């Protein structure tokens, strides 16, 4: 049972630069038994290279594979904004098939601070008995960003969920949503609803808040 | 997947100037030699590999004479050819692994040594 | 012209069974193998099994514990994957592929969601406000997917429809937002079009 360890887990390279993706094999492999796959978000995997070096028809020459034995490499010479994907190596040896964990290739850009917005619950959702407060973080890079909810200046824990878009094709930025969920009775019990955002492009955390009833 | 005209054993003596190990794929479909990959195994070690996409042969030190006839590959002939010096020291079961892009197949043939 | 068209997405309860079909065209079906690979949402590819389109011989992933049966129909050039005793672990996108050593052609995938939740339509609520932001909150729906369009596709710049998140009630919820000039608040009217096909839901809401 071959195990394919793939390094690194995540890669952030600027456009035009050279990416080196590794695929270790727990046992020796013949060159015809290693293949590389590209998968963009929401699309089926696309085969790039077979026999560890032979790209498919239509695959650009920027993708080249090499290696033998237990070490194989996929190299992207001039990284493009259309190459943002997860790259998988696959082996087949004597009635065994395995996949590597994959490497997510990311496009690097200049640091951009997020624009933070906050949304009170609709008077109409409160009829259903629950309140949803939404905090929006728009067009920021890098992805790492900490969003914290404070209700009556009390740090919240365990009642908010995050979701993040894929990297934008145009400006290579990210956008994030954070939603705080409360019961109707608990929501009406409090006044100040704040969303504190920490990001590398922000010298100090940014707080967007509202008073319940405005 | 690939099918074969299986031969269990072939044997050689001193008289054989060169020794050939047959390998015949009966259902190959490749229109070009770039789609075929050939590998021979002896004891768990790759002896001869022919990457048709690269037109490259790879043999170890003790199998330098080993090669196949590329001109005959598109007809399914993946037979291994080696000098008898390399044959006598390495006698046993040989595996002929033929790869046609995504398709594959292998067969086991024992090379036997006789004496008169 | 080599194609692998897969059957539509399915929703199943724990313990039930699912069968996914893989209709092949553009090549001699019985001359190749067929492999199955699945992928849980947000995780890596997981090889499931391989089947000979000529023979019917199969090799199954050991961790599937004989819960999977793969068959072919050479009359219709169709491959089938049946997984029984479904559990929440099996919620994934299922793929069929042509090759044996590697896989050079893939189906479009089939989403199989395994949960005890029941199919439900979404509730859409408004998210009201130099630059001003607004959006729609699509909450408490099952199963996925939901599709959000702004002004019937007229407005696309600045539109961010976030990936759905699975809240602890077993239902899905997501938000779709768009940034617009503050001045255009009065001149233009913004509506969101939410389409939840598995419940025949079509909702348009002002924001
Ligand atoms: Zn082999
Ligand atoms: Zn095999
Ligand atoms: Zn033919
Ligand atoms: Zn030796
Ligand atoms: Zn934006």
């Amino acid at each position: 049972e071959i195990v394919l360890t793939q390094s690194p887990a995540t890669l952030s390279l600027s456009p035009g630069e050279r990416a080196t993706l590794s695929c270790r094999a727990s046992q020796s492999l013949s060159r015809n038994h290693l293949a590389w796959y590209q998968q963009k978000p929401g699309q089926p995997p696309r085969l790039l290279i077979h026999w560890a070096s032979t790209r498919e028809s239509g695959v650009p020459d920027r993708f080249s594979g090499s290696g033998s034995g237990t070490d194989f490499t996929l190299t992207i010479s001039s990284l493009q904004a259309e190459d943002v994907a997860v790259y998988y190596c696959q082996q087949h040896t004597q009635n065994t098939w395995t996949f590597g964990q994959g490497t997510k290739v990311e496009i690097k850009r200049t640091v951009a601070a997020p624009s933070v917005f906050i949304f009170p619950p609709s008077d109409e959702q409160l009829k259903s008995g629950t309140a949803s407060v939404v905090c929006l973080l728009n067009n920021f890079y890098p992805r790492e960003a900490k969003v914290q909810w404070k209700v009556d200046n009390a740090l919240q824990s365990g009642n908010s969920q995050e979701s993040v878009t894929e990297q934008d094709s145009k400006d290579s930025t990210y956008s994030l949503s954070s939603t705080l969920t409360l019961s109707k009775a608990d929501y009406e019990k409090h006044k100040v609803y704040a969303c504190e955002v920490t990001h590398q492009g922000l010298s100090s955390p940014v707080t967007k808040s509202f008073n319940r009833g405005e | 997947q690939l099918l074969f005209n299986k031969t269990k054993s072939v044997e050689f003596t001193f008289c054989n100037d060169t020794v050939v190990i047959p390998c015949f794929v009966t259902n190959m479909e490749a229109q070009n030699t770039t789609e075929v990959y050939v590998k021979w195994k002896f004891k768990g070690r790759d002896i001869y590999t022919f990457d048709g996409a690269l037109n490259k042969s790879t043999v170890p030190t003790d199998f330098s004479s080993a090669k196949i006839e590329v001109s005959q590959l598109l007809k399914g002939d993946a037979s291994l050819k080696m000098d008898k010096s390399d044959a006598v020291s390495h006698t046993g079961n040989y595996t002929c692994e033929v790869t046609e892009l995504t398709r594959e197949g292998e067969t086991i043939i024992e090379l036997k040594y006789r004496v008169v | 012209q080599v194609q692998l068209v897969q059957s539509g997405a399915e929703v199943k309860k724990p313990g039930a069974s699912v069968k996914v079909s893989c209709k092949a065209s553009g090549y001699t079906f019985t001359s190749y193998g067929i492999s199955w690979v699945r992928q849980a949402p947000g995780q890596g590819l997981e090889w499931m099994g391989w089947i000979s389109a000529y023979n019917g011989n199969t090799n199954y992933a050991q961790k599937l514990q004989g819960r999977v049966t793969m068959t072919t129909d050479t009359s219709t050039s169709t491959a089938y994957m049946e997984l029984r005793s479904l559990r929440s672990d099996d919620t994934a996108v299922y793929y069929c592929a042509r090759g044996t050593v590697y896989f050079d052609y893939w189906g479009q995938g089939t989403l199989v969601t395994v949960s005890s939740a029941s199919t439900k339509g979404p509730s859409v609520f408004p998210l009201a406000p130099g630059t001003a932001a607004l959006g729609c909150l699509v909450k408490d729906y099952f199963p996925e997917p939901v599709t959000v369009s702004w002004n019937s596709g007229a407005l696309t710049s600045g539109v961010h429809t976030f990936p759905a998140v699975l809240q602890s009630s077993g239902l899905y919820s997501l938000s779709s937002v768009v940034t617009v000039p503050s001045s255009s608040l009065g001149t233009q009217t913004y509506i969101c079009n939410v389409n939840h096909k598995p419940s025949n839901t079509k909702v348009d809401k002002k924001a």
